[PDB]
């Protein structure tokens, strides 16, 4: 009745049975890079 | 006279979903009155001298002197069988052998996975090993292949 030839293993990104798939995946949102910097400080008590 | 034995069958290597077929060597058994295996009746038996059932995953044809089968994962591991060699003199020589059935070595990471849905109940097809081997050899012939063992069915589901 039906034949479904599908990829796997090293063919993960490949499907070979034409089902007419219109699937268009979205794009990964760019996350803001958050580098952490801890330089030394002179005392803010110098102000007082 | 009673037939005699020279060479044993060490073990039979089989894999789940794979069809194996073994022809007995011509020097497996000897008799002073026959001298050949092909001219002597050969049967396959269980521990208490019972034959293989029709539904068993391994069968063996005497006229073709050929054993064959296809195992399932519920029958992985060891099994034992006896070869009985009976001459025209009504005397039987016995050899024993062991069969190791392994899981499919490729397992889950196969680069290709063929899938198909058919019509009709899968209950008679699964329940019949004859239907299973006919299906396997029919796929092999559909590809034009000779060695039907190149097919490894992995899973059948009632739909
Ligand atoms: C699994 O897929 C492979 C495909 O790679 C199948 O093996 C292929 O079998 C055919 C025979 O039907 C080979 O054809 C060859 O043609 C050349 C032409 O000159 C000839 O020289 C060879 O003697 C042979 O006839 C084909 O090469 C071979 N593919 C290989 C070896 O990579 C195999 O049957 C499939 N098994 C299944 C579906 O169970
Ligand atoms: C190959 O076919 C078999 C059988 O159709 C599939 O195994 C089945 O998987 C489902 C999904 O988990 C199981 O359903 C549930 O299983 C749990 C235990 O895991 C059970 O407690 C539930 O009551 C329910 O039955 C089902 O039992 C299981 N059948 C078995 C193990 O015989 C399998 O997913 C298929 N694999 C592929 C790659 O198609
Ligand atoms: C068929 O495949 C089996 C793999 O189990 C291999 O041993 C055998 O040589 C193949 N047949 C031929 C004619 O090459």
């Amino acid at each position: 009745t039906s034949i479904a030839i599908t990829g796997s293993g090293s063919c993960r990104h490949l499907q070979f049975i034409p089902v007419a798939p219109p699937g268009i995946p979205s794009s990964v949102t760019p996350p803001t890079e958050v580098p952490d910097r801890d330089p030394e400080k002179s005392s803010e008590d110098d102000v007082y | 006279q009673r037939p005699e034995l020279k060479n044993h069958i060490d073990r039979v290597d089989a894999w789940v979903g794979t069809y194996f077929e073994v022809k007995i060597p011509s020097d497996t058994f000897y008799d002073k009155e026959d001298t050949t295996t092909d001219k002597l009746k050969l049967t396959l038996k269980l521990r208490e001298q019972q034959l293989v059932g029709e539904k068993s995953w391994v069968q063996f044809n005497s006229n073709s002197q050929l054993m064959y089968g296809l195992p399932d994962s519920s029958h992985v591991g060891k099994h034992e069988y006896f070869m009985h060699a009976t001459d025209k003199g009504g005397l039987s020589a016995v050899d024993a052998f062991e069969i190791h059935v392994h899981k499919r070595p490729q397992g889950d990471k196969a680069p290709a996975r063929f899938k198909a849905k058919f019509v009709g109940d899968p209950a008679p097809v699964v329940n019949d090993i004859h239907k299973k081997i006919a299906l396997v050899k029919k796929l092999a012939f559909a590809f034009g292949d000779r060695n039907c063992s190149t097919v490894t069915l992995q899973n059948i589901t009632r739909g």
